[PDB]
DNA sequence: AGCACAATTTAACACTTTTGTCAAG
DNA sequence: CTTGACAAAAGTGTTAAATTGTGCTATACT
C-alpha cells in the first residue's frame, strides 16, 4: 500500500523532470529518482501505528 | 589546579541500573562498514547487565 | 512592594503593544548558520531583548556587573542578567494595519454585533475578497443609491470610480 | 476551483471511475460485491 | 499500476525489478543501529513517442527492509513489528 | 470609498461614536418584536462593554505585532549536533516575510492585484500567528505534518498552560 | 518519568485534594517553592541547607510567562494589589 | 478562501497577444523617456518624478503614508514636486501625460503576464511555500523584468519573464525555507552536492560515501568539506516533534534548563562566596583587600597589578610578593582546616 | 540550477605595550 | 618593601584570504 502510493509521487517526479532539459535522449537513469520512493517506505516502516 | 580547557563529558551510569559490562561495542568514525553522523567523531554503545 | 490581591485583563493598544517593545525584529534569519548567535533583526536578538548572559553585553565592551544597566554604545546591548530576555517583548511594524481574528471567528463576534454586520459579510470583507461603502458620495447602484455600511464587488466598484464600459472585437 | 472547461470533466472524474489505477477496487470488492447484487464486473472499475 | 508513465512525449514504461542482497545481515544491522534493508535495484525502458527512441536502462530505486524469519522486522538496529488492520471488506 | 480589508475596518471602527449608539439602540429596546429587542440587548452589551471598560474598539485593527520574548520560545542545540526550534517561531517568520514583501510591494508601485494579494496573505499569516485554524485549513511545517502551534493554541487544550503547568505541575 | 530525572505532577485534582482539607502553605509550596518559583526554590534550598524555615514564595515564573503570553496577543495584563493600583509583576525587567 | 482567490482575480482580466504587448512595451519605454526627458525640466531625477507619477496613479494618500515613520510625505517632500512641473507649456506638459500612460501600461503589462507567473510557481514548489508566497515573489521578479525588458528585440515577453521569474523565486528559496539564515552561494553549493548523491546513488545501486561522493565534486572536496557542510544545511526541529509512540509527550518538555543556575547551585556558590570571606580575615590589611583586587572581588573588573601598587603606594613588584606570601599562608589555614577543601570540582 | 562580482567579514600578520618575573637591593 | 631588567602575554594596525549579498540570462513557455 506504501509501495504504490511512495511510487506515484515519483510518478509525478518523473513526469516533470521530463518536460524540461533534453528530450531528444535522455536515458531514465537521469529521470528516475531515489528519495521520493525510499523516504516514503521508511516512513511507514518507522512512525506508521 | 588550573580551569583546564577540556571538561568532563564521559557518561556514567543511570541511578539505579547497577550491572556489569558486557558488550563493549566501538564504532570509530573512518572504519569499515560503519557511516556516522554527520560531523561526529567515534561513539560507544556498551552494555550492562 | 504591595501586596497583590487583584488581578485585572482587558484589550490593549498599539501604542501600549509598541511600549511593550524594546525593537522591532525584521529579518527572518533566526540565528546565524556559523556563530549560532542571535542575528541583527533576529526573531532571537540579543541586541534589543537583553543579554544572553548575564551583563555581558554582546561585543563584551562591558563583561561584568560592576558597570551596571549602562546601554552598550557599540553593539547595542543593554547590560543585565539573562532573564531579561524571557520578560522584554518587541514588536513587528505591520505595514498595512491588520485585525485579530479572535474577534471575527469568536461565537459571539465581536467586531460583527459591534459594527453591527454578519460573521459570513463581514469575513468577505476583512479578509479582501469584497469591497465595502464608506461615503458613497452620490454614486448610483442599480437604481438605488448605494450607502455607506454596505457590500460591494470588484466589477462595481470599478464601475462607479472608473465608470461601465463594453467591449466589442 | 479549476474552470468548467468540458475537458477537464473529461479527464478527473474519468479518473476517478473507470481507471483501475486511481481506483482499486479491491480483488475482495470486485469480488464480494460481484457475488450480490447479481452482475459481471470486469476491472477493479466503477464504470467503464 | 503506477505504470506506463507518459507524458512529442515520453512513454516510460516498466519491466522488473532486481531483488537486492541484503547488505548486512540482520545482526550488522542490530549492531549498527541500522535497518536491515536492502538496494531494490529497478530495470525499465524510456521511449519516445515520435523519436522512436528506444532507450534502456537500469535504474534503482532505493533500501526495502527485510522480514525476519519469525515476522518481525529490523529497524534502525531496533526490531519492530508490523500488525494487522482490521475493516469492513471493500464492496457493496 | 470602497476600501476592502482590515485598513477600511479600522477606519470605520475608529469614527464610532459609543454614545450615540447606545441611545439608539435603547431605544430600539423598547420595541414590541422580539427581534429588534433582542438584537438591541446582545449588540448593546458589546458597545457597552467598551464604553464601560473605556478601551476604543479601533484597537481590534492593530498596527504592531506584540512579538513574544525570544527566550520564551528559544532555538536551543542538544546533543548529537543538531538543533531544535518552537512552532511559533516558524510561524513569526512567516509573518515577517509577508510583511516585509508587502512593504517592498508598496514603495515599488505595483499593481492593485499584487497588491491585494499580498496584502491579504498579510491578514492571514498574522491571524495564523494567533489562532491557527481557527479560519481555513491550518499551516504545518513545511513538507511535513504537525500544525504550528500558535498563541492562542497553547492556552486552550487540556494541555494548555492552564493545566498542564498552572493548574497542576 | 525516572529517566530525565524528576519529580512526579501535582495535577488539578491533586490540587483539589489539598483544597479540600484546607492545607493552604502546602499548596502553595506546590505551586511555586517546591516546583517552578525562581527565586523561591533557591530560597528553600538556602533555608534548609541552612536549617531554618523558608519565606514565602512571590512570583510561580510559570504564571510570569502566561503574562507576556497573553500580551503576545495583545492582551493587557494588568496585575492590581489591594486597591485597584499598579503592580511589577516582572520584578524590574520590562519596565523600559 | 486565499487558494482559489488569487486564480479566479487573474482569471478575470485576459492576456495579451502579439498587438497589445508590442504596444504596452512601447507606452512603458515612451513613459520612461518622457520621465528623462522632464528630468531637465525643473531639473528632477528621472527617479524622483518617476515616483511622483504614483502619487495620483495607483493610489492617492496610500502610497507614501505609511512606509514607516518616515518616508517621502505628500505634502512636504511631494507636493513641491507635483505643482512644480505643474506650470510649464505644452511642449512640457504633454511628457506628463505620456508618463502618466505609460506608467499605468507597466502594470497592466504586469497583470496581463501574472497568468503566466502563477503558472510558473507552479513547478518550484516544496520550497518551503505553499503556493502562494512563491506566485508573490514570482511576481515581483515580473516586476524586473518588465522595467528591464526591451519590445525592440522582437522577443515574446514570455520568454525574458520567465528567466526572472525562475531567478526572483529560486532567490527566495534560500532567504525564506532554513530556519537557520544559510547564505546564496551556501545552498548553491548544497543543490549541487545532493544532486551529485542523488545521482550516483542509482549509478553505484546503493549510497556514496563522503570521500567518493565529494570526489566528484571538484578540487579541495574532502569528507570533511562535504560532512561540515552538511550539518550546516540540516534545518532546525520542531519542540511538538512526538516523542515515542504515545500521544502525550512532547520534544520540547524534553529539554533541560541550565540557563539558570540551579538551587544547589544558588547554595553551592553563595556558601564558597562566604567560606572565603571568613577564611580570608586571617590576612593583613593589605595583603587581603589587595588579595580580592587581584581576582576582581572588589569592583568586579579585575585590576591589575601596575594599579595596585599604585593604589597602595607600593611598587610593581611588591604587590607581586605580597600576593604569593599572602596566597600560600591561606593555604596552610586551608590544608589545617578542611572546611573549604572541597569545591574541586 | 548556475555564475560573475561587489560588499563585508574574517584571517593572517607585523609589531608595540603591558604585565609578570629574575636577581639583587 | 624595592630597582633595573626582561619573557610572555597582549595590543594597535595593515593586508590577505574568505565570506556574503546582488544582478542577469531574451525562441517561446500564461
Ligand atoms: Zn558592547
Amino acid at each position: 500500500d506504501q509501495f504504490r502510493v511512495g511510487l506515484a509521487r515519483l510518478a509525478r517526479g518523473v513526469r516533470e523532470r521530463m518536460v524540461m532539459g533534453s528530450p531528444d535522449t535522455l536515458t531514465p537513469a537521469k529521470l528516475v529518482n531515489s528519495r521520493p520512493l525510499e523516504a516514503a517506505l521508511r516512513e511507514f516502516f518507522s512512525r506508521s501505528q | 589546579e588550573k580551569a583546564r580547557d577540556v571538561k568532563d563529558t564521559s557518561l556514567r551510569v543511570p541511578p539505579g541500573e547497577g550491572g556489569i559490562v558486557v558488550g563493549r561495542l566501538r564504532l570509530r568514525r573512518g572504519d569499515p562498514g560503519v557511516e556516522l553522523k554527520p560531523g561526529v567523531r567515534e561513539v560507544v554503545r556498551v552494555f550492562v547487565a | 512592594k504591595k501586596e497583590v490581591r487583584k488581578v485585572r485583563i482587558a484589550l490593549a493598544s498599539p501604542e501600549k503593544i509598541r511600549s511593550w517593545s524594546y525593537g522591532e525584529v525584521e529579518k527572518p534569519e533566526t540565528i546565524n548558520y556559523r556563530t549560532l548567535k542571535p542575528e541583527r533583526d533576529g526573531l532571537f536578538d540579543e541586541r534589543i531583548f537583553g543579554p544572553i548572559k548575564d551583563y555581558e553585553c554582546a561585543c563584551g565592551k562591558y563583561k561584568r556587573q560592576r558597570f551596571e544597566g549602562k546601554v552598550c554604545e557599540r553593539c547595542g546591548v543593554e547590560v543585565t542578567r539573562s532573564i531579561v530576555r524571557r520578560y522584554r517583548m518587541g514588536h513587528i511594524e505591520l505595514a498595512t494595519p491588520a485585525a485579530h481574528i479572535w474577534f471575527v471567528k469568536d461565537v459571539p463576534s465581536k467586531i460583527g454585533t459591534l459594527l453591527d454586520l454578519s460573521a459570513t459579510e463581514l469575513e468577505q470583507v476583512l479578509y479582501f475578497n469584497k469591497y465595502i461603502v464608506l461615503d458613497p458620495k452620490g454614486a448610483v447602484l442599480d437604481g438605488v443609491p448605494v450607502e455607506k455600511r454596505q457590500l460591494l464587488t470588484d466589477e462595481e466598484y470599478r464601475e462607479l470610480r472608473y465608470g461601465k464600459q463594453e467591449t466589442y472585437p | 476551483g479549476d474552470p468548467p472547461k468540458k475537458d477537464k470533466a473529461l479527464a478527473y472524474l474519468f479518473g476517478l471511475l473507470a481507471d483501475p489505477k486511481r481506483y482499486d477496487l479491491g480483488e475482495a470488492g470486485r469480488y464480494k460485491a460481484e457475488e450480490k447484487l447479481g452482475v459481471g464486473l470486469s476491472g477493479r472499475t466503477l464504470v467503464r | 499500476e503506477t505504470f506506463p508513465i507518459e507524458e512529442g512525449g515520453l512513454v516510460l514504461d516498466f519491466l522488473e525489478y532486481r531483488i537486492g542482497d541484503p547488505p548486512f545481515s540482520q545482526d550488522e544491522c542490530r549492531e549498527k543501529d541500522l535497518t536491515y534493508q536492502a538496494p531494490l535495484y529497478a530495470r525499465l525502458q524510456l521511449i519516445h513517442k515520435d523519436t522512436g527512441l528506444i532507450k534502456e536502462d537500469e535504474v534503482f530505486l532505493g533500501h526495502l527492509p527485510l522480514m525476519t524469519e519469525d515476522g518481525s522486522f529490523i529497524i534502525n538496529g531496533a526490531d519492530r513489528v508490523i500488525v494487522s488492520q482490521i475493516h469492513r471488506s471493500p464492496g457493496v | 470609498d470602497a476600501r476592502m480589508g482590515a485598513e477600511a475596518i479600522q477606519e470605520l471602527l475608529k469614527e464610532l461614536d459609543l454614545e450615540k449608539l447606545e441611545r439608539e439602540l435603547l431605544e430600539e429596546m423598547k420595541h414590541p418584536s422580539r427581534a429588534r429587542r433582542a438584537k438591541a440587548r446582545k449588540r448593546l452589551e458589546v458597545v457597552r462593554a467598551f464604553l464601560d471598560s473605556g478601551n476604543r474598539p479601533e484597537w481590534m485593527i492593530l498596527e504592531a505585532v506584540p512579538v513574544l520574548p525570544p527566550d520564551l520560545r528559544p532555538m536551543v542545540q542538544v546533543d548529537g549536533g543538531r538543533f531544535a526550534t518552537s512552532d511559533l517561531n516558524d510561524l513569526y517568520r512567516r509573518l515577517i516575510n509577508r510583511n516585509n514583501r508587502l512593504k517592498k510591494l508598496l514603495a515599488q508601485g505595483a499593481p492593485e492585484i499584487i497588491i491585494r494579494n499580498e496584502k491579504r496573505m498579510l491578514q492571514e499569516a498574522v491571524d495564523a500567528v494567533i489562532d491557527n485554524g481557527r479560519r481555513g485549513s491550518p499551516v504545518t511545517n513545511p513538507g511535513s505534518e504537525r500544525p504550528l502551534r500558535s498563541l492562542t493554541d497553547i492556552l486552550s487544550g487540556k494541555q494548555g498552560r492552564f493545566r498542564q503547568n498552572l493548574l497542576g505541575k | 518519568g525516572k529517566a530525565q530525572f524528576g519529580g512526579q505532577r501535582f495535577g488539578e485534582m491533586e490540587v483539589w485534594a489539598l483544597e479540600a482539607y484546607g492545607a493552604a502553605h502546602t499548596l502553595q509550596e506546590m505551586l511555586t517553592i517546591k516546583s517552578d518559583d525562581i527565586e523561591g526554590r533557591n530560597a528553600a534550598y538556602q533555608a534548609i541547607i541552612k536549617g531554618e524555615d523558608v519565606p514565602e514564595p512571590s512570583v510561580p515564573e510559570s504564571f510570569r510567562v502566561l503574562v507576556k503570553e497573553l500580551q503576545a496577543l495583545a492582551l493587557d495584563v494588568q496585575t492590581l494589589d489591594e486597591k485597584d493600583n499598579p503592580v511589577d509583576i516582572f520584578e524590574g525587567l520590562a519596565s523600559k | 478562501d486565499p487558494v482559489r482567490q488569487y486564480l479566479h482575480e487573474i482569471g478575470q482580466v485576459p492576456l495579451l497577444t502579439l498587438e497589445e504587448e508590442i504596444d504596452l512595451a512601447r507606452k512603458v519605454e515612451e513613459g520612461m523617456e518622457a520621465i528623462k526627458k522632464l528630468s531637465e525640466a525643473t531639473g528632477l531625477d528621472q527617479e524622483l518624478i518617476r515616483e511622483v507619477v504614483r502619487a495620483k496613479i495607483l493610489g492617492t494618500a496610500r502610497i507614501q503614508k505609511i512606509p514607516g515613520l518616515k518616508e517621502k510625505p505628500d505634502p512636504k517632500t511631494v507636493e513641491e514636486v507635483d505643482g512644480k512641473l505643474k506650470s510649464l507649456p505644452k511642449e512640457l506638459k504633454r511628457y506628463l501625460h505620456i508618463a502618466r500612460e505609460g506608467e499605468a501600461a507597466r502594470q497592466h503589462l504586469i497583470e496581463a503576464n501574472l497568468r503566466l507567473v502563477v503558472s510558473i510557481a507552479k513547478k518550484y514548489t516544496g520550497r518551503g511555500l505553499s503556493f502562494l508566497d512563491l506566485i508573490q515573489e514570482g511576481n515581483q521578479g515580473l516586476i524586473r523584468a518588465v522595467e528591464k525588458f526591451e519590445y525592440k528585440r522582437r522577443f515574446k515577453f514570455s520568454t525574458y519573464a520567465t528567466w526572472w521569474i525562475r531567478q526572483a523565486i529560486n532567490r527566495a528559496i534560500a532567504d525564506q525555507a532554513r530556519t537557520i539564515r544559510i547564505p546564496v552561494h551556501m545552498v548553491e553549493t548544497i543543490n549541487k552536492l545532493s544532486r551529485t548523491a542523488r545521482q550516483l546513488q542509482q549509478e553505484l545501486g546503493r549510497e556514496p560515501s563522503y570521500e567518493e561522493i565529494a570526489e566528484a565534486m571538484g578540487p579541495g572536496w574532502d569528507a570533511k568539506r562535504v560532512e561540515e557542510t552538511l550539518k550546516i544545511a540540516q534545518e532546525p526541529v520542531s519542540l511538538e516533534t512526538p516523542i515515542g509512540d504515545e500521544k502525550d509527550s512532547f520534544y520540547g518538555d524534553f529539554i533541560p534548563d541550565e540557563n539558570l543556575p540551579s538551587p544547589v547551585e544558588a547554595a553551592a556558590q553563595s556558601l564558597l562566596s562566604e567560606e572565603l570571606e571568613k577564611a580570608l580575615s586571617k590576612l593583613s590589611e593589605r595583603e587581603a583587600m589587595v588579595l580580592k583586587l587581584r581576582k576582581g572581588l572588589i569592583d568586579g573588573r579585575e585590576h591589575t597589578l601596575e594599579e595596585v601598587g599604585a593604589y597602595f603606594g607600593v611598587t610593581r613588584e611588591r604587590i607581586r610578593q605580597i600576593e604569593n606570601k599572602a596566597l600560600r599562608k591561606l593555604k596552610y589555614h586551608e590544608s589545617r582546616t578542611r572546611k573549604l577543601r572541597d569545591f574541586l570540582e
